[PDB]
């Protein structure tokens, strides 16, 4: 899905 | 939809995968915090690019670290485009080849010491001919995208078959 790959990007990118 | 021009800064977020807009810049440009991005730069160079909110980013600015403004061929202080990039696919492969200068008498995997733990789960978007430097132990080490299926945009996803093999490139 775009949002799990959202979910994975905030975390690794944005805490 | 359309590109929207702003003023190259210093990145404050030191990725080469993320730049940084103000939020009411991003409400402007109908941008998510996460959502891909097409950059265009100088001598029809492109670069793709995660976007976050940044609250000490000026409204007209975009913040970027060296990696992506070398990417774009362009100086702090530089105008640069951006836009929406939604339909970028995952890869199926890419295909990535380090730079004989960065490389000199480097031993070992270089898959596994650099390219390994800087793609995981991160969702990357990359481009075709993008230079891209990545630290593996104490060493950093610049890769060159050299293809990707599909071309020239996509998302190193986590099956996204990552190939690392041959000669370093000049």
């Amino acid at each position: 899905s775009p949002e799990e790959m959202r979910r994975q990007r905030l975390h690794r990118f944005d805490s | 939809n359309r590109p929207n021009r702003l003023i190259v800064d210093e990145a404050i977020n030191e990725d080469n995968s993320v730049v940084s807009l103000s939020q009411p810049k991003m409400d402007e440009l109908q941008l998510f915090r996460g959502d891909t991005v097409l950059l265009k730069g100088k001598k029809r160079r492109e670069a793709v690019c995660i976007v976050l909110s940044d609250d000490t980013c000026s409204d007209e600015k975009i913040r970027m670290n060296r990696v992506v403004r070398n990417n774009l061929r362009v100086r702090l202080g530089d105008v640069i485009s951006i836009q929406p990039c939604p339909d970028v696919k995952y890869g199926k492969r890419i295909h990535v080849l380090p730079i004989d200068d960065t490389v000199e008498g480097i031993t070992g995997n270089l898959f596994e010491v650099y390219l390994k733990p800087y793609f995981l789960e991160a969702y990357r978007p990359i481009r075709k001919g993008d230079i891209f430097l990545v630290r593996g132990g104490m060493r950093a080490v610049e890769f060159k995208v050299v293809e990707t299926d599909p071309s020239p945009y996509c998302i190193v996803a986590p099956d996204t078959v990552i190939h690392c093999e041959g000669e370093p490139i000049k």
